[PDB]
């Protein structure tokens, strides 16, 4: 079961495992729930592994509904319940329609190439489909590790070609837990 | 570290 780079392949840094979810705006969600609506797609542990699945995949400007698409490194769920994940965050760029595939393609050939250099603290990236906008998100460890942040912060901006005005946000796993006019009706 | 650059990372798209 136990994947492997093939013969002539190149290696990456770890394995990572994609995975997808579909879902609507406000459920009532617990951990065992939100487990259940999110499902693994493929593991690779190669550069060659990757693009096999990448290539094959729908853009994430291509999904319809509430959708997502996760890379984590094996072992790690997109899920803030994860050991790997409850002292951690997340940076996210909202973004206007159009512009997701692109950034999603540059963040994780940023990921696997180890161009953030911040040790094992990456955990994954995540991108979001929304009603008019899309979301890409990073997440780390350590939230509480400055330098591991702005790090993080500072790659995203030389690597991704941002709208001028890009706001970056980072929010601590801690805070979304406990996080709350009209009610959010589409989104 | 094993490190790729992007460029790198593009040119194995056409590789099995
Ligand atoms: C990553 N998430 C997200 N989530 C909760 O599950 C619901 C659906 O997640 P989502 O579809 O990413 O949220 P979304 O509607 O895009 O917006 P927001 O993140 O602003 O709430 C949200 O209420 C969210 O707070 C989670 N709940 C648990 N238990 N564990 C988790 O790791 C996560």
């Amino acid at each position: 079961k136990a994947v492997v780079p093939g013969p002539a392949e190149h290696p990456l840094q770890y394995n990572y495992t994609f995975w997808y979810s579909r879902r609507t705006p406000g459920r009532p969600t617990s951990s065992q729930s939100y487990e259940q609506n999110i499902k693994q797609i493929g593991t690779f542990a190669s550069v060659e592994q990757f693009w096999r699945f990448y290539s094959h995949m729908v853009r994430p400007g291509d999904l319809t509904g509430h959708s997502d698409f996760h890379l984590f490194k094996e072992g790690i769920k997109p899920m803030w319940e994860d050991d790997a994940n409850k002292n951690g965050g997340k940076w996210i760029i909202r973004l206007r329609k159009g512009l997701a595939s692109r950034c999603w393609e540059n963040l994780i050939l940023a990921m696997l190439g180890e161009q953030f250099m911040v040790g094992e603290e990456i955990c994954g990236a995540v991108v979001s489909v929304r009603f008019q906008e899309d979301i890409i998100s990073i997440w780390n460890k350590t939230a509480s590790d400055q330098a591991t942040t702005a790090r993080i912060r500072d790659t995203l901006r030389r690597v991704l070609n941002l709208p001028p005005n890009t706001i970056m946000e980072y929010k601590t796993h801690t805070d979304s837990i406990k996080m709350p006019g009209p009610q959010r009706l589409l989104f | 570290r094993i490190i790729y650059d992007r460029k790198f990372l593009m040119e194995c798209r056409n590789s099995p």
